[PDB]
């Protein structure tokens, strides 16, 4: 959000990564 | 810049910065061996690449080792180099070090 | 039509007529290191025929008190074939697997295996606070026997090794797990001796039982790497 | 199929079912899938419009929350009478998610983690009034020279991260990054660090962050103080690989994955869930 | 073999260089081990004075 | 060629060579050229992509990390009966990168360096409760008048930058700018200061910053207090010009590049690395 | 101009400054088996850098009274590292060499070295009808000391064996010796533990001869196979 | 193509039939002090034939257990021809330098000579803490003798003296190291008589060393100024 | 980045000069 400094890790945590593939776990089969 | 291979004792000095070699009667003979830990007390601690990563603790990237011969113009020879990648002992002959 | 499955892997072809289907284990088939990915900078040596193939491993005794089975990747195939020649001669190896675990019996038996694949299996040693050495790790091409696998031997639980790539051999309904294991490290490459990415783990949940004539019902293992590469060519050091 | 899923999904009505063929209750476990019955192909259903959030059940939000990770009180005081073993007024840490077993269940869940942690060095301070102590926590890399002394000159930092703050002030938030060779960090290493046969089992250095030396930079004061140095970290940017199972028995040592388990159900080796009287028993049962 | 004549050195030397190249790369940055620091440094009070 | 390199730079494949007259390996340390014999042209390589970033061992990146110049405790009390050679509740401090070996080292890799100190002045106090002591840190210029008193009226700072400060406030923090009269700091100075012949060899005074005349604002309390005042500067806006052999041998003074090595190795002065057997003998050997 | 000569196969690499050329044996280079040439059916391995790379043999000592020094190939390479893997995991291989021979002196030493590479060098031993056993032509790894080099050891002239392949290595003019040879073979592969199809032939046609100080003079010989192929995988025999 | 080499700066010049190159010290060919670049407002003589050239210094005798020498420039030359008088006649001075230094040797003898020229050379004296004085530094036309050149006689390393503007003399390879200084102060113009920036420094690596009748060999030393300016005209000092 | 002062040398440190050039040092030579 703020992010006053010079290095991208140091921001705060990136909360917004809703992508989610569970059918790599739920189905796995070919 | 210039690595310490001679790190032994009886080498004083400046005696360390270079590998006497002589001629040998025996067939395929080791004449040094040296230690690649940049990282740790060895002959590539104080050189350009050792110093400057002794500042640093994560190290990536190829390595340059260059060997000048300072016999006379009349001394003919040849050496083989071995870069051995790690896993097992520091290989004794020459037929375990050129694979 | 699922139940029939034919494995081409160089020489090596392993059918199977009783088979549920094959794991492609986190949707993931093996491939070799691509170019944006790869650190070490000498040309890999890709065999492809004498390395990417079934290594059959030895049988084991499905019997009643057994707690189970284990395999550590690639620690049962380092000495085997021409993966174990390139495992010794080579500092690095990047290679999926391809494990096909057989076990069949009568259609009067019953059973079920939890055959499930556990990346990076850091075992624990009961009732002691000394980890386990080299000896208690890296077994080789025998493999180890569970000592609690109720637990996994290392304090998880067994109820939930289904997180894992698995399959089941239920002697009731199947034969044979298939599971197409890739490249699960952290490193892109890695030193064979020293560490195993996948464990291979072989679970009793349902013990071998019948009342018929009790024939020796034991357990195959067909582990066979997959998109093999290796770099950092030395000597031998077995 | 991987989909962009910010609320639980919606279930659709549904209405009797009698169809040869199509048997959506039955699946095969032995596939090893999980079984793709939808709530609609089992019973019947209305329409729902399921507006549940999934947010608070991201990796990112599940170890993004500053855990303690390390806790030492040591005696602040002269330390010229005192053994050759406790801190003299300066501790070392080598930075280990493994101490405290909140944390290290969370991201023991986990094989492979990739995560910046956000180091929050928390100084309390107790009497054997309080003062204000100045405090360095230089962070030294895996395996770099240590301090021996309070006022030795590795504390100088010529190039060691540190960070000075007092006990007055809010506590000490650094950001380490991730500090991995590997491209995640190992939790469990099934195999061993050194070539030889002689190492650790377990335990990888590239899991391991570094040092983190904490002294007290005020000198010695006549009186001596109890100060408890308590570290939390924050996980964060995280990046989450192949799932476990969590783990059951209770931790035996922060070095391995030993086990021992409870005297008795639960959590015990032979009964990891508490024991009932017989299957059919229910034991949390509605008697009016 | 190194062989020489008989108006040569028969001990020739070797210098050994070792460099970097272009895809070397260094990140983690620490103090350096290679100095330390026991005591003061002599005329380090007769900065202050 | 100057170019800008952000990372490290990618490894092409390469296929079997076969060449006449190209010698790749072959190359002439006489020359004083360092070797360009690529990996691609000494063994056989794939495509890599190196994403692995340079921006670490930026010159910028590796000096500006604050570092220690000054530690003085000094005691706070009446100083009525005290000697007049310790500090009577001030001390001068000539601005001193050779005070302290780590930062000193970084700054002698270097001949020639501009840079901006970024002077933070930590100050922290012991009893021999604490108190909230105000500090005043006047910067003097070289060779100016430095104050004789804590009370004196030097330090009521007319035009000399004076930075008023607390033990219980945050570090006082001031940017000293480039300050030498040339365009370069001049790390080592072959040559003498003076016309004369008594000039102290290697020390040039467009080097040095100036004076740090720092004392307490505060009288003299009835009980008497150590306190100690670390000063940390931190280069920055930093231009490097000839790098230099790092310095092996143990420092011995603060004025010169006097030498005299540890008594064995490493670090001594006939063998700075440590011994081992032979040429021959591999110290760290993997024997199984 | 063509006196420097950098080979680089594999990790492998070899810088000479005093070279003659390289002869690329017959006018042909190593290549893999075409699809029009192949006979069998399976897909070979061929694994690139783990085989094509410079295998240095055991150094040689050349002396006056020398006679000569022979090595077949492969069996001079079928022990040595992964080409020596490969042939005793393979019924099939198909590889040619480069053969880089070494030898150096001063510039007051004098001498020249034949060193041809014979194809199908069948030995014959002297003054009797039996034939060279095993024993007398699979010398391995240390290869063989010529009896009668003047015949070649098959009754033929050693004054004709310039139609081989051949360079030579003349202590005046150069230091190395380099052949560069192709699959000669009337089969496309071969079975290597029982046929050898080039021989390297190293022959005192001058002897050494100095009047210095007589340091030790070597012959070190650096095989290196190229355009490997090994099809027929089994378990290894050596 | 590259060993002949001729440098023609005014009335001098030097041929060298054995050079290897000429190091054109960090990338940077000296010139006069620009404009924008300028301090003193006077106008600078900038006699352009009479101090740019070759001054040659006085031989050393290159022997067994010589340590090393150093030259500091322009000490060495502020006593020598015009550029002396140009010197002791004004308050500043900004030159470049044309460092070519001179050793031979038959090709039965071998070495290896360090010329590296260290810019501000600040030396130290060994086993105490007094700075070395106007004797010990300021040497002029005779240089000095390294005590320790293993550290470069300043705690440092002579290991990493190649980070330096240098050229290496190996008696094997060539004969002449040719390297060519620009300005190198942060100063654009300084006081010579009491500031040195460049310090010529010559080290025996490898010592010479041969079988053969020992000849003296010594190490003969010609640096030129290079774009001289002075300015601040004055009578002399010396 | 921030700089609320009215000194240029008064700002953060200049960590953005990926310019180099090693060839005025691994290659010196003309």
């Amino acid at each position: 959000q703020i992010n006053f400094y010079k290095d991208s890790y140091a921001a705060s945590a990136s909360k917004q990564d809703f992508s989610q593939d569970p059918s790599k776990f739920t189905e796995p089969v070919v | 810049s210039m690595m310490e291979i001679n790190n032994t004792e009886s080498a004083v000095g400046m005696e360390r910065l270079k590998v006497d070699i002589s001629a040998l009667t025996d067939v395929d003979q080791l004449l040094f061996n040296i230690p690649l830990d940049i990282q740790l007390d060895g002959p590539l601690r104080n050189t350009l690449v050792g110093n400057i990563s002794r500042y640093y603790t994560h190290w990536s990237g190829s390595l340059e080792m260059t060997f000048m011969f300072c016999g006379s113009f009349m001394a003919a020879g040849k050496l083989i180099l071995c870069y051995t990648p790690p896993g097992g002992s520091c290989p004794t002959t020459r037929e375990t070090a050129m694979l | 039509s699922d139940r029939v499955l034919q494995l081409k892997l160089g020489n090596s072809a392993i059918v199977t007529q009783e088979a549920a289907n094959y794991c492609c284990a986190y949707g993931e088939w093996p491939n070799y290191l691509p170019d944006h990915e790869a650190v070490a900078i000498d040309k890999p040596t890709q065999p492809e025929t004498a390395t990417d193939r079934f290594y059959t491993l030895k049988s084991v005794k499905w019997e009643t008190g057994s707690t189970g089975w284990w395999w550590k990747l690639p620690d049962a195939l380092n000495n085997i074939g021409m993966f174990g020649q390139n495992v010794q001669h080579h500092y690095l190896y990047r290679s999926g697997f391809l494990i096909h675990v057989q076990c069949n019996a009568t259609k009067f038996h019953q059973g079920a295996l939890l055959v499930v694949a556990i990346p990076e299996h850091q075992r624990g040693a009961h009732n002691t606070n000394t980890s386990p050495g080299f000896d208690d790790i890296m077994k080789g091409e025998e493999g180890g026997t569970f000592n609690h696998p109720y637990v996994l031997d290392d304090g998880t639980s067994l109820a939930c090794a289904t997180i894992f790539p698995h399959q089941w051999i239920n002697l009731r309904t199947n034969n044979s797990a298939t599971i197409v294991l890739p490249w699960m490290n952290a490193a892109p490459m890695d030193f064979p001796l020293r560490h195993n990415q996948w464990t291979l783990a072989i679970i009793p949940v349902v013990p071998l039982g019948t009342r018929t004539t009790s024939s020796m019902v034991p357990i195959t293992v067909s582990i066979a790497p997959m998109c093999c590469e290796f770099n950092g060519l030395r000597h031998a050091i077995t | 199929i991987e989909s962009i899923i910010k609320t639980a999904t919606d279930t659709v009505k549904s209405e009797i079912n009698a169809e040869l063929g199509v048997v959506p209750s039955l699946n095969a476990v032995e596939t090893g899938a999980t079984s793709n019955t939808e709530p609609e192909e089992a019973i019947q259903t209305r329409t729902v419009i399921n507006q549940h959030g999934v947010s608070e059940t991201l990796v990112e939000n599940f170890l993004s929350r500053a855990a303690l990770v390390s806790k030492r009180s040591f005696e602040y005081k002269d330390h010229t009478s005192s053994t050759a073993r406790a801190d003299k007024n300066f501790f070392k840490w080598t930075i280990n998610t493994r101490s405290f077993v909140q944390l290290r269940r969370k991201l023991e869940l986990f094989t492979y983690l990739r995560f910046d942690a956000e180091i929050t060095i928390l100084t309390t301070v107790a009497v054997n009034g309080l003062p204000d102590l100045t405090l360095q926590a230089m962070f030294v890399p895996t395996g770099a020279l240590t301090p021996e002394k309070q006022d030795s000159f590795h504390w100088q930092s010529g190039s060691n991260a540190s960070v000075f703050f007092k006990i007055s002030d809010p506590p000490a938030r650094i950001t380490i990054p991730f500090m991995c060779i590997n491209s995640a960090y190992s939790v469990f290493y099934d195999g061993f660090a050194g070539f030889e046969k002689n190492g650790l089992y377990g335990i990888n250095p590239a899991d391991t962050i570094g040092n983190l030396c904490v002294r007290i930079v005020n000198e010695h004061q006549p009186v001596g103080f109890t100060v408890t140095v308590r570290v939390y970290m924050k996980p964060k940017h995280i990046k989450a690989w192949a799932p476990r199972p969590p783990r059951t028995l209770p931790y035996m040592s922060i070095a391995n994955a030993n086990y021992k388990g409870k005297e008795r159900a639960p959590n015990a080796l032979s009964a990891i869930i508490g024991n009932r009287d017989s299957v059919k028993t229910m034991p949390h049962n509605i008697v009016n | 073999n190194l062989i020489v004549p008989s108006e040569s050195s028969d001990t020739c030397s070797l210098i050994g260089f070792i460099a970097a190249k272009d895809d070397f790369s260094l990140r983690l940055m620490r103090d350096s081990p290679d100095i330390g620091q026991l005591d003061h440094l002599h005329a380090a009070e007769a900065a202050y004075q």
